[PDB]
């Protein structure tokens, strides 16, 4: 695979969003990946509604601001036949009744792919697919107060991931 | 010296414009490759 | 933040 990849350079990534005091990171990670795939498909980058996911994907297994999984959100989009734009269904940072409206749907999917649990496999996916949804162990003050450079935490775990985020590429420092 | 370019959802003031460089090829650091997926479109 |  290439030495370096940065999908932001190619228009696959929307500006950084803020989930606030709500455990809806799984929804942001999901909209991030969908945003990247829809762009690859249509050439148009449109911000997607995390609120839509927070309020409506309970049947698929998500728990709104109490947590969830990106795969459950992808399953919701597939079951629902769509997902509203961020503009049509603004983020509120708290769970509300489902207000999905098909007229405002700008995205859809036909399932999801779980990447083999190996960094080499993740690299191939990022290189050939685009931004990838992932979960990481962010349960450390070192992550909360991260400032710059390559993040490395000795006490990090590969078993208790608690934060859903988006890998938009990879590279190396000089 | 390798890293994964990660986009966070805690606003653009946190980290590097809302992004974080995470250790890559360091024994699946922080489980970054343990729950990775993407939607099929 | 978390909640994955």
């Amino acid at each position: 695979a290439p030495r370096s990849v940065d999908w932001r350079e190619k228009g696959y990534v929307t500006p950084v969003k803020n989930q606030g005091q709500c455990g809806s990171c799984w929804a942001f990670s999901a909209t991030g990946a969908l945003e990247g795939q829809m762009f690859r498909k249509t050439g148009r980058l449109i911000s997607l509604s995390e609120q839509n996911l927070v309020d409506c994907s309970g049947p698929q297994g998500n728990e709104g601001c109490n947590g969830g999984l990106m795969d459950y959100a992808f399953q919701y989009v597939q079951d629902n036949g769509g997902l509203d734009s961020e503009e049509s269904y603004p983020y509120e940072a708290t769970e509300e009744s489902c207000k999905y409206n098909p007229k405002y749907s700008v995205a859809n999917d036909t399932g999801f792919v779980d990447i083999p649990k190996q960094e080499k496999a993740l690299m191939k996916a990022v290189a050939t697919v685009g931004p990838i949804s992932v979960a990481i162990d962010a349960g450390h003050e070192s992550f909360l107060f991260y400032k710059e450079g390559i993040y490395f935490e000795p006490d990090c775990s590969s078993e208790d991931m608690d934060h859903g985020v988006l890998v938009v590429g990879y590279g190396f420092e000089s | 010296n390798k890293y994964w370019l990660v986009k966070n959802s805690w606003g653009e003031e946190w980290g590097m414009g809302g992004y974080v460089k995470m250790a890559k090829d360091r024994r699946n650091h922080c489980g970054i490759a343990s729950a990775a997926s993407y939607p099929t479109v | 933040x978390c909640x994955y």
